């Protein structure tokens, strides 16, 4: 960001001139303002919602309560889960 | 195992009460007199039996003049100070 050296007042690329609308003043020297802004998808991507675990008991399933989708398989033979939200039990 | 004559017997003495109860209640009275097993059974089992569920179901009607209305509205709301907590609502 450059500023007049007379005025005082911030430049503006106009072609191959930065000019001050204030005064008129002119230079060689081009220097590019960009503003950039970053967006964040970690967690967007689509749910699929099945018993399974992925680390030790954490299983993805859908709680009929409440609805997250974070489970805990207390017992495989029962499909027997609780949900860490809010500690609902039941079978899927 | 119930043998054809008292199977009979059954049959016979259950067709004299349909119009006595509610129809779902017929047909689970008869569901449950067939899965009696490892008891020998008797006739005058199954006249007990019948008679007594006939007897049963006439004393849990309810009774005109009641007032229904605020009993419901108690029964409802009296629960729901008992309530203690995608996340739907
Ligand atoms: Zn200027
Ligand atoms: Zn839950």
């Amino acid at each position: 960001m450059r500023f007049c050296p007379k005025c005082g007042s911030f430049l503006k690329v106009k072609g191959n001139k930065m000019v001050c609308s204030k005064c008129g003043y002119s230079d060689h020297d081009v220097e590019k303002v960009i503003l950039k802004e970053n967006v964040a998808h970690e967690n967007d991507k689509t749910i699929i919602a099945d018993g399974e675990t992925i680390e030790g008991r954490v299983a993805i399933s859908l709680c009929p309560r409440c609805g997250s989708v974070r489970a805990i398989l207390l017992n495989k033979k029962k499909r027997l889960y609780r949900c860490m939200t809010c500690n609902f039990v039941y079978n899927i | 195992m119930i043998d054809e004559k008292l199977k009979g017997y059954i049959d016979k003495r259950l067709n004299e009460i349909k119009d006595k109860i509610p129809d779902k209640l017929h047909e689970d009275l008869r569901a449950a007199i067939m899965d009696i097993n490892g008891v020998e059974l008797t006739e005058e089992d199954i006249d007990r039996i019948i008679d007594l569920t006939i007897r049963e179901y006439q004393q849990s009607l309810i009774e005109p003049g009641e007032a229904i209305g605020v009993v419901t509205a108690q029964s409802v709301g009296e629960p729901g100070t008992q309530m203690t907590l995608l996340n739907v609502t």
